[PDB]
């Protein structure tokens, strides 16, 4: 039982370490896609202001 | 002819007929008395930017040329006064009789007119003077969230300059008149107004004055540098200055760029900040140092204006909203803040102990997170943790209370050699006040030696004199 | 002198003046026309001058509907900006943006009329005697104290409690401070102006209050100038009567959106996320005129709508600069039954320093923010692992945070009809004493339910017994 | 007409988004200067001059009533768009429908943790 | 083409099929023209008249008391964005909408129709059988539950998911590929003969997978088969 | 001949001509005016023609500040573009964008001036004999070779050692190659330019170098044309003298940004992310002149600032269309105490193919990239678990990688004021022989610490015996 | 010329991404209003008018042929961009090359999960 507790706590620790690492790469990749989607949309709105003002 | 007539008036921008002989950048005067800049010269009209209340100006009003490029008064007569962006007095202490006037537009010093910075600028802050050194011709940025201490660090720096031959200039851009009044009274309470000049363009002033303010404050700082003296210039927020220029440019119908600011924004701030420098011994050896301030939304340092100024300056002081609300002052992020031009100018006595401080805090800042629990880590890491906590207490300092360099050396020397390793964390602040008063009241020889030699020769006297304090009064 | 209508395009009108002289910027113009024949309609309209164009012509923003206007109609120059009645006669009356009474009670008959566009107080006229304005509301008076002569902002989404919190603050000032209040309904929903008018007419608070509304259905030029009308009426009580007065502005977000619509109508290039290029200048023209001087003081409570939970939008972002204190209302607290629903962890003020408020006030407010944050750092562990796994210290820290979280809740008088709870006012001394007694662990053997909706801490102690515990 | 005579009426607008698009078309073809998301600056006054006509009158006016149920369509869930935020600020409450709940088998598909009505409590019966 | 299809409905009273491979091109041709005509642009550079022009075409394509026009139309989606003014304007006019996903195509599942965004007016309990309505409901729900779990399966090991979620993943995996079919017009690309499936065998097929009768059959047996009996012999062709 | 200013709008100036003919495009104009009364200011300015407008009028971009200009001032047409002195009298000298000397050493007195806008070499003049240029820098010479006549991109944050490496390359060419170098600075901190000038003035390199500067504080017209001035001075050494010369550009990102500001001022419609629509054309006008011919050769090292730390931005993307090689100075290497900081896994070049370089050079570079990647793929097991748990094959690979990682280091000649080390030069044959000798397992006894900052491999063997 | 006379020809376009940038420059300098990613509205007609001239003629016309191999460059692998998807909508097939697989020692590095042809299977020999 003592060896089972040591291996359980070590297994939960190592598994949750890998899970935390997986969550971070997923957060990094998602954040780059959020930034690209938002940044791509902003430069288009600026382009519409230019075209709209030149059209008068 | 010298005179023209208004043909159109918008929000602070006007157009006039006539003014045949006006020159690009010239000051022009309205019949009411308000003033404006001649920006654009066309075949049949002149585009004028108004430097005051525009609501009194109408189509058909007479406008006259002043025969001078936009200039601001400079000289010794400005010290201890509060003025607007055009140099006009706003303190009620009467007129100013400056005999010299310099343009707000000057080219910065050339490649051969300069030299590397070798003498320090003491801020009086134990975290800055030890970990983020500042030279007398450097451009350091203060950056962080709103309401985190950015002006308090700049005011603490000006109050510390009482003994040194540095003339301090504070430029308020888009600030509330109340906060401006609070700053002027704090400077008078501490006597800083005997060597300070305050320039203001408040939130209700036209966007044109908020655009001219940093250039006028820089032109006052250059007169001391051109005569071989030292000067310090503070710009309360470059973020509001960029917003003011964005307004004038959009109202002049210029096409926007990234984040709706014009492409010309980078040139607005590089042209300003490149004028602060230490001149070569042939030019007179004079100096001008700048402390610009910037506000970040939600801690985002990656935004357009913040990164634009990070590319111009020589280093940054990063402030955290979380530390300010966690009972910490000045709340500086010492693991991220650094200075590139500093270290070469720092005194020898601070270098002999700053190296230890940086290595100990590096170790603490890494393990502190993992060792969040009370005592699970081993003695080899516990010793690092307690040292880090105690050094963090030594880094704390109250508002408007600058500590002199000699006293900074002895308190930092006390922490980095382990003499505080048995003192409880809650008593470190009481120990610091008591130890410094003990050394100053009966051991002034140590402080006078540090002041004249600027290095530690023999430390043996300080070790023995400190043991006597520890055994007699904790 | 007299001019003529040249163009009409929605809320925008162009006028030509020719002989004599042209009107100034922000100057008010009047159109009064009687139908010459059955094919025309009678018109009564006011216009505000915005810019000069050349050819003896001016562009203007209409204060009411432009329907029925005709090119060549005569226009008259009043020689000054929009001018509104000022004085004690304005108390207990409802007003339009132009200062005309809405209510059928009759003409106001005031002795003087002040213009809506005047310069703010100078740096010399600024005062620095900071102190605290007691609201009687247990969350504001502890975590985000209000400075006299200062500005306090309430941030949040829809249905969090902003207007009810403003209505309770108006009552409390008329109850014990006996001061004069002004409420500016900038872009007000007509359903809500009726509920504010009825609460104040029956509770008696209306006799000491001024109501300025206009309507959310009026053109953008009216929604933009209305906050200045309430302010110009509040200035007279400070400057000519030397009193301390409170100005309430419900949703400056509508003020920002109305300046944007006017700038777009006039033809200015859009700035960040389509707002006007002049946003920071226009916000400031209103916020600067609100200050404590050597004559008296104007303090202000303002509500701000946070669109789509984004605090980075230009409207909320430009407002933060002029706020001495900040309150953020969380929808998660409102639906859990905790009112006023202020987030204890996002609310702050500048006056929260030992040099401006007592050492006991500063120390208690610090200990409160700390224990709440510590509990926030543990609610994940309390859910995934058994509560039986938490240490003795953390277990007590959780229970104290649990009592403190609900002890921040208070029953309002203006909200008694909804729940039937009588309503309470708590003085600063009892707010500090209450939280101190919970933090010091004196009052531990009392159930959490006793601290929800109670006023002072003695009332919580008797309530424990009323619940037979 | 029904409200002015003391009776009750309900008015549904199947989509205010297509009504805004129809106004954008006329305003751009008439050369009025554009703003946010290409719409005219006049567009808030368009829907507010409409939706403020729904009201419950006083007893002196006859006690009559008119309630409104406008509808708006969002592109890919963007509630932060111009016309959606404009009409969200005018109404006394909003019902939010999710494409996610609808395919998951929650059929009316209402986001009860986001939807709100200010009149809640006063509108309902005691039971 | 529409003016020629209208004659058979109006003057001859017949039932006709009208196919259009691209109505997006009709919208872009109006966009290219609009700047040169002297008009102010709208969102993403499009013409101010976009919804009016699409309605002039789409309101004529209807069945009347004289005869009937049924129409199949293809709509190109630029840069894969459905929020674009041209695709966005078109959805209001359709009785059935089929959306094709690159994520399905890149994974080899053809025709690549997205099960969670595809819908029709006719999908009501009053117009289709109880058995059809219940099977389609259960398919859309199991695929949405599988879509809501691909993050959790990425952060934690699949051995950490509950038995119910474990079965839901295996059934959703079998269903997404049982939706695949070899077409007769695609024999050059698929390398298989081509198949036609009657409604009775589609409903019977999905019901048999949803009810778990085929849990002991590999996912690979459901790919590129027309009917359920074929999936079972495709499993036999592999020991 | 004689124009008159008609309009003034910041850097943009409009001039009308009469009694003669109009100037050509790219042509320089001069304004020289003396104050007629105490209300006027003296002015000395140069303008460059951008386009023809009709009604005998021309639009121009000013090279310096326009403050004090007046409508009706006389303008002189120089009849040609900006002309700068050329010859060997330009070495050891500092210049402005207009070719005027900055330093107080006197007039240059050169025999000829050369126009700064000139056609590039034709397809019939090019040279397909791709060869290599020995830099003597051990990381550049093996993992990312530089071809004669090519363009190299230098990447790294503020403070990672770029100025240190640039001066080390300029010095090294002046030491054994005895060739000429040219350095151009655009949108740069005037402070950094001063730190580089003193460090070169003390190391004796200045006598073999030319300096040209356009500062971060100069108007957009000057920051736009400065890189062309260094290039026009480098071309004379190729064409009239037949030499092989090296051109350094402080930051071609400020070249790109300065063109974007001039475009926004001229009123042209912007493209994606607000850069100028002409970014690709403008980048080519500078990049195609930098080529090898039958007369001689010009090669260039250009530093790039990556905005927002993302390479997808147009300026980096339009620059990479012209580049032959990339060298990356890494912040993680800098904190580790490695001073050259060049990343062995992110640096690459077009020349690094078996059909351009020798079979032996490609084989060693391949085995080096592979052992360094293999070592990077194993440091987790070595850091999280005890080092005694690694297998024999991985352990020997780790020992070779541990020696190799620091054997790539080299002490620089320009670093004696920082660390005092003598500085080392490593020839190509000893770089190949050195890595081969460790990889083939012939030299594994020598301690790891002996390979850090030593030059050639034999120097590590004597250091191991001399350290004790 | 070869196709019109019964001979077979092949044409390569080294990069259509640069051809598009050149047309964007000429169109913006003529002050034509931009659309997506600042490219002109005419940009589809530019490439479709060029690529539809590649064909196999009938036996009455001579049986001649003209094959085309245009090339395009993706920023960071964004195959979904405007000009890339625009040309994919005109051609008879796509060959996609991975920068990720190329550094893993793989050549030609073609991503078969995305690469496909519309003429495929029919042109290939029976074996
Ligand atoms: N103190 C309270 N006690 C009970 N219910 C409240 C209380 N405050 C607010 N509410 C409820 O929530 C609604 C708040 O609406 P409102 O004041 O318009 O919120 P907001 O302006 O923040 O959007 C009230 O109409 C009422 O139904
Ligand atoms: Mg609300």
């Amino acid at each position: 039982l003592l060896d089972a507790k040591a291996s359980e706590h070590a297994a939960r620790m190592t598994a949750m370490k890998n899970a935390t690492d997986n969550a971070n790469e997923l957060i990094r990749t998602l954040t780059l896609s959020y930034n690209r989607a938002r940044q791509a949309a902003i430069t288009q709105e600026i382009t519409e202001i230019v075209a709209g003002a030149n059209a008068l | 002819s010298d005179v023209g007539t208004v043909i159109q008036v918008g929000d602070g921008i006007a157009r006039a007929h006539g003014l045949d002989n006006v020159m690009s950048g010239e000051l022009v005067e309205f019949a009411n008395g308000v003033m404006g800049m001649a920006l654009n010269l066309e075949e049949n009209n002149v585009g004028i930017v108004i430097l005051g209340p525009y609501t009194g100006i109408k189509e058909g009003d007479e406008v006259r040329r002043t025969g001078r490029i936009m200039e601001v008064p400079v000289g010794e007569e400005l010290i201890g006064r509060v003025v607007n962006a055009l140099g006009q007095p706003i303190d009620g202490k009467g007129p100013i009789n400056a005999k010299e006037f310099r343009p707000v537009e000057r080219k910065a010093p050339g490649v051969v007119d300069r030299q590397p910075v070798k003498e320090p600028l003491q801020t009086g802050i134990k975290a800055i003077d030890a970990m983020i050194p500042i030279g007398r011709g450097q451009r350091e940025l203060i950056i962080g969230d709103r309401q985190t201490g950015k002006t308090a660090i700049a005011i603490d720096t000006i109050i510390n300059q009482k003994g040194q031959d540095v003339i301090c200039i504070y430029v308020a851009i888009g600030q509330k008149q109340s906060t401006v009044a609070q700053v002027v009274k704090t400077l008078e309470e501490h006597g800083a107004m005997e060597y300070t000049i305050v320039v203001a363009a408040t939130a209700s002033d036209p966007a044109a004055l908020q655009y001219i303010a940093p250039y006028a404050g820089c032109a006052m700082g250059e007169y001391f540098r051109d005569k071989g003296k030292h000067a310090l210039v503070v710009y309360d927020d470059l973020s509001k200055h960029a917003v003011a220029y964005r307004q004038i440019s959009l109202l002049l119908r210029r096409p926007p760029g990234r984040e709706a600011y014009p492409g010309d924004v980078f040139y607005l701030h590089s042209r300003l900040l490149e004028r602060a420098a230490k001149l070569s011994d042939e030019k007179g050896g004079g100096s001008l140092t700048a402390l610009p301030i910037i506000e970040t939304q939600a801690g985002d340092v990656s935004a357009y204006i913040p990164t634009n100024v990070i590319s111009i300056t020589d280093g940054q002081i990063y402030l955290e909203s979380d530390l300010f609300y966690s009972g910490i002052r000045p709340a500086i992020n010492v693991g991220l803040s650094v200075s590139r031009v500093g270290g070469a100018a720092q005194i020898k006595a601070m270098k002999q102990v700053a190296g230890k401080l940086r290595l100990d805090l590096a170790q603490y800042r890494e393990l502190q997170a993992f060792a969040q629990f009370a005592s699970d880590l081993d003695e080899a890491t516990r010793a690092q943790l307690e040292r880090g906590q105690r050094m963090t207490e030594i880094l704390k300092q109250p508002q408007y209370s600058p500590m002199p360099v000699e006293k900074q050396v002895v308190i930092i020397y006390a922490g980095t050699n382990g003499y505080l390793d048995d003192i409880p964390v809650e008593k470190v602040k009481e120990f610091e006040d008591g130890f410094l008063e003990y050394i100053e009241s009966k051991h002034p020889d140590i402080l006078e030696e540090i002041r004249e030699k600027k290095a530690l020769d023999d430390e043996l006297e300080e070790k023995l004199k400190k043991a006597i304090k520890e055994f007699k009064a904790t | 002198t007299r001019g003529r209508v040249i163009q009409v395009m929605g809320p925008v009108v162009d006028v030509k003046f020719e002989n004599g002289h042209l009107p100034a910027i922000y100057n008010a113009l009047k159109i009064q026309h009687k139908a010459r024949n059955e094919n025309e309609v009678d018109i009564d309209l006011t216009l505000e001058v915005a810019l000069h164009l050349g050819d003896d012509t001016v562009r203007t923003i209409a204060m009411a509907s432009t329907d029925g206007l005709i090119r060549g109609m005569e226009v008259i120059d009043t020689g000054a900006p929009i001018s509104v009645p000022v004085g004690p006669e304005t108390l207990g009356r409802m007003f339009d943006v132009l200062g005309e009474p809405i209510d059928e009670k009759g003409p106001v008959k005031a002795k003087k009329r002040w213009p809506i566009h005047r310069p703010p107080p100078s740096l010399s006229e600024q005062s620095t005697e900071d102190e605290i304005l007691e609201t009687g509301i247990k969350v504001i008076d502890l975590l985000a104290p209000i400075p006299k002569g200062g500005k306090i902002g309430l941030f949040g989404g829809a249905g969090v409690g902003k207007t009810v919190l403003i209505m309770e603050l108006i009552r409390n000032i008329a109850y014990e401070h006996k001061g004069f209040s002004v409420f500016a309904g900038v872009g007000e929903r007509s359903r809500e102006g009726n509920e504010l008018w009825l609460e104040m007419k029956e509770s008696g608070v209306l006799d000491n209050t001024v109501l300025v509304f206009g309507q959310m259905n009026e053109p953008p030029g009216a929604r933009f100038r209305v906050a200045l009308t309430g302010l110009t009426m509040a200035e007279y009580f400070r400057d000519e009567e030397g009193k301390d007065v409170l100005l309430f502005i419900d949703n400056i977000f509508r003020f920002a959106q109305a300046g944007s619509e006017v700038s777009a109508l006039l033809g200015r290039m859009p700035s960040e996320v389509g707002y006007q290029p002049t946003l920071a200048t226009e916000m400031a023209e209103l916020q600067e005129r609100i200050t404590s001087t050597r004559r008296g003081s104007i303090t202000s409570v303002q509500a701000i709508y946070v669109p789509a939970d984004d605090l980075t939008d230009p409207a909320p972002a430009t407002t933060f600069a002029h706020l001495d204190a900040t309150i953020v209302l969380s929808r998660e607290l409102a639906e859990k039954g905790i009112y006023p629903a202020v987030d204890p962890l996002q609310s702050t003020s500048r006056i929260m320093d030992p040099r401006i408020v007592s050492e006991e006030h500063y120390e208690v407010a610090r200990r409160v923010r700390e224990i709440l944050q510590r509990y926030k750092d543990l609610q994940d562990i309390i859910a995934i692992l058994g509560m039986e796994e938490l240490s003795e210290e953390d277990k007590l820290i959780v229970q104290r945070a649990r009592k403190i979280q609900r002890f921040l809740s208070q029953p309002f008088h203006v909200a008694e009809h909804f729940t039937g709870r009588p309503g309470k006012y708590v003085p600063i001394e009892d707010t500090i004493r209450g939280f101190k007694e919970i933090l010091d662990g004196k009052l531990d053997d009392v159930p959490e339910q006793a601290f929800y909706m109670v006023g002072t801490i003695e009332e919580a102690v008797e309530k424990a017994k009323k619940m037979k515990k």
